[PDB]
């Protein structure tokens, strides 16, 4: 097959910026390259066919190009709604192949997470499990460090994190770490704390509580 | 308008067969090459098969020839993908797409997709648990509350708050596959602490696969 390699793999760019994504074909694929946009939980949509022609109804700010075996999508002025994963494709040979994608996110000013910790529900606890949950709400940049400490002893691999896609109103993200244990282990410790560390966070915040249906 | 709709996906056991369908509106499938493109969860777009309905020629990706069959019925203007010897790697969302033809040999019309999840595991509906405020200390400014939607199979689940009225600062996270092969998610919302107790908060969890539809009212506690 023909390998389409795309770079970068992801990029933050502020609004108004010129962005540039490149795909490099594995062989001369001539001009059989189309570029697709894919907005989260939605089908691909054509932006450009045969290297450089725009699809009807796509904004003038996207353009594509060919130089030898390198193909470029450029968005001259990134709008905040171009948040997406752009994919290139060669249709020169069967199979059609696709680049592995470039997730374009919007850069914005560092916001701190508000931190909420939530003890387990009694109904959960009956089923012999306790899922402690730590919420880090509306922050940026995406990276944050959530460490769990049960009675000061810092926990390993019982924690799982999940992150919201970037909000489109304010470009921030949210995140939940879930510590899940047995109600037998949940009930032999007392303080359940969630230590959060972020860039807009001066000092590591600590959200905690003391165990029980007290 | 030109559209394309597919249907027929679902939970299927390994080694079974599935027939997905793709119906074209606004254009005769005769004139075009129709493709089936999948995307596994989280991964890239992979091409599966092409057919030209007129002379009926087909072409397959190697991971799929033999076991899959793409066909079309031009009088029913519909197209089909017979999938056999299904593997867990066939869990993906399947879209059909039209290669343009007339000036633009790229894929311009794409369907919405249909999820095929290939697993031995049984449909299980969610346990919905509250994530109550006031964990040790009560009241302040903005307070957060929510629902933990635990242990369900397959995907999706949908979570609405107060039967679609509370839409604000509502964060329904991504589902996580647990060690168990069961998913979990949480939907959280941030509200005034003044409203806590003047107001009720219910989350409406629907799991169309197991026909579960739970409502759980989240109200405050003290320790």
């Amino acid at each position: 097959d023909i390998q389409m390699t795309q770079s970068p793999s992801s990029l933050s760019a502020s609004v108004g910026d010129r962005v540039t994504i490149t795909c490099r074909a594995s062989q001369d694929v001539n001009t059989a390259v189309a570029w697709y946009q894919q907005k989260p939980g939605k089908a691909p949509k054509l932006l450009i066919y045969s290297a450089s022609f725009l699809e009807s109804g796509v904004p003038s700010r996207f353009s594509g190009s060919r130089s030898g075996t390198d193909f470029t999508l450029t968005i001259s002025s990134l709008q905040p709604e171009d948040f997406a994963t752009y994919y290139c494709q060669q249709h020169y040979t069967t199979p059609p192949t696709f680049g592995q994608g470039t997730k374009v996110e919007i850069k914005r000013t560092v916001a701190a997470p508000s931190v909420f910790i939530f003890p387990p529900s009694d109904e959960q606890l009956k089923s012999g499990t306790a899922s402690v949950v730590c919420l880090l709400n509306n922050f940026y940049p995406r990276e944050a460090k959530v460490q769990w400490k049960v009675d000061n002893a810092l926990q390993s691999g019982n924690s799982q994190e999940s992150v919201t896609e970037q909000d489109s109103k304010d470009s921030t993200y949210s995140l939940s770490s879930t510590l899940t244990l047995s109600k037998a282990d949940y009930e032999k410790h007392k303080v359940y704390a969630c230590e959060v560390t972020h860039q807009g966070l001066s000092s590591p915040v600590t959200k905690s509580f003391n165990r029980g249906e007290c | 308008e030109v559209q394309l709709v597919e249907s027929g996906g679902g939970l299927v056991q390994p080694g079974g067969s599935l027939r997905l369908s793709c119906a074209a509106s606004g254009f005769n499938i005769k004139d075009t090459y129709i493709h089936w493109v999948r995307q596994a969860p989280g991964k890239g777009l992979e091409w599966v098969a092409r057919i030209y309905p007129t002379n009926g020629y087909t072409r397959y990706a190697d991971s799929v020839k033999g076991r899959f069959t793409i066909s079309a019925d031009t009088s029913k203007n519909t197209l089909y993908l017979q999938m056999n010897s299904l593997r867990a790697e066939d869990t993906a969302v399947y879209y059909c797409s039209r290669w343009g033809g007339d000036g633009f040999y790229a894929m311009d019309v794409w369907g919405q997709g249909t999820l095929v999840t290939v697993s031995s595991a049984s449909t299980k509906g969610p346990s919905v648990f509250p994530l109550a405020p006031s964990s040790k200390s009560t009241s302040g400014g903005t307070a957060a509350l929510g629902c933990l939607v635990k242990d369900y199979f397959p995907e999706p689940v949908t979570v609405s708050w107060n039967s679609g009225a509370l839409t604000s600062g509502v964060h329904t996270f991504p589902a996580v596959l647990q060690s168990s092969g069961l998913y979990s998610l949480s939907s959280v919302v941030t509200v005034p602490s003044s409203s806590l107790g003047t107001q009720t908060y219910i989350c409406n969890v629907n799991h169309k696969p197991s026909n579960t539809k739970v409502d759980k009212k989240v109200e405050p506690k003290s320790c």
